[PDB]
């Protein structure tokens, strides 16, 4: 996606070389992490309040089993909503 | 192939001197040949209609809607190129008509630079009330903000 | 003397006519605004066809 | 300043 | 039998493919409609050529008016066919015949469907000081007419 080649520095025609990879589970899965959100698109900014509550929790409901490391970029839809994370 | 059915039949009609149905069947080929993919084909065709037809009486105020129709062909062009025409074109400010040539364009153009897709839509806002829109514009303001939407997120 | 007055007072508004009516000339208004361009444009296009 | 008005009215909605 | 040759000579015009021939055929069919009364074959003829017309730009503003018969041609009919129809027909409502043309029709019905023929009869008379009225047309309105006071006393 457009995020993800704007965080991996990528420009489509370069070659990259793609492995699959596997996590150490019992010391990598992941059981609290914070991470620093905000409006993806600055042209759809509103003043509305969102909970996070429902936020983390459609963020585990979407994003569950997803390789994720520190400083990545992503997206968050919430309501059909861009958000960037 | 139907397109280019218009193409050879319009090449005919030049070769008749009924430039008539050569400039008719040429803007049947690039209403649908711009929407489709082509934007320099299209140009081509609405500046060769405008330019004989400002030379007749009969043509030089359909003129107004070809020009302007050579204007908005772009290809995801950030720059002038519609604005480009009209600093070729001749507007003649007196004559209000060309505000449906241009001044849609005077505005909305700064507005698609100047980080303002919000501001895209009051455009069509009211040139919807005082001209009724079409397919071909709908769904060309529906294509010229892809060209929108593929500087910000496309 | 030892006076200090220092005061106030109210406003008498002009009958500026004091009532909606003025709309119905807004009205004409808003239809020549309304009414005038599709004559225009069937104007320009009956002049392509 | 009220007949000003009719004329508003009036001569407007003749045009 | 003369709409038999109206409806069958526009069944030859389009034998030759001229699709305004046969509009101009099957008004007279659909028409004199009114006056034979068929309201119900009325609203099932000029359907099919108002949508004819919102293809066409050189025929687009008649087109309105075109479904306003499809629309009005009741017999006493509350289907909202009368309030759909005009639906169908992709409009901005803000435009500047369809205050005559569409609002209008949403407001006669408004009156049927109330019970009531006072404001039913004051909106007629609104419409004729900005639009006159003909025969055909000022017929089937006060053939409607007759149908909210042929239910409210009795």
């Amino acid at each position: 996606s457009l995020p993800q080649r704007k965080w991996a520095g990528l420009s489509i025609g370069q070659e990259i070389e793609v492995a699959l990879y596997s996590f150490d589970k019992a010391k990598q899965c992941i059981g609290t992490m914070t991470i620093e959100i905000d409006f993806l698109q600055k042209k759809n900014i509103d003043s509305n309040p969102y909970d996070t509550d429902k936020m983390a929790a459609e963020f585990i409901q979407q994003f569950n089993n997803q390789a994720f490391s520190v400083g990545q970029q992503l997206v968050f839809s919430f309501n059909d909503k861009l958000f960037g994370l | 192939k139907a397109i280019a059915h218009y193409e050879q039949s319009a090449d005919y009609y030049k070769g008749e001197e009924s430039n008539s149905s050569a400039n008719k069947c040429l803007l049947k080929v690039a209403g649908y040949a711009a929407q489709l993919e082509q934007y320099q084909k299209a140009i081509d065709i609405y500046e060769q209609v405008g330019t004989s037809a400002m030379d007749s009486p009969l043509l030089k105020y359909s003129a107004k809607d070809y020009f302007f129709k050579a204007a908005l062909c772009h290809f995801c062009i950030d720059m002038l190129n519609a604005k480009l025409a009209v600093q070729k074109y001749e507007e003649l400010f007196p004559a209000f008509s060309d505000s449906r040539e241009c001044k849609l364009m005077k505005k909305l153009l700064e507005a698609h630079e100047e980080q303002n897709v919000d501001s895209y839509t009051e455009s069509v806002k009211e040139y919807d009330s005082i001209s009724r829109l079409d397919q071909w514009l709908t769904t060309m303001l529906l294509r010229i903000k892809k060209t929108i939407q593929g500087d910000e997120e496309d | 003397m030892a006076e200090d007055a220092d005061m106030r007072n109210e406003l008498e508004e002009m009958q500026r006519r004091a009532d909606q009516l003025a709309d119905e000339s807004l009205e004409s208004t808003r239809r020549m605004l309304q009414l005038v361009e599709e004559s225009k444009d069937a104007g320009i296009r009956t002049l392509v066809m | 300043a009220l007949s000003e008005i009719e004329t508003r009215h009036s001569e407007i909605i003749k045009l």
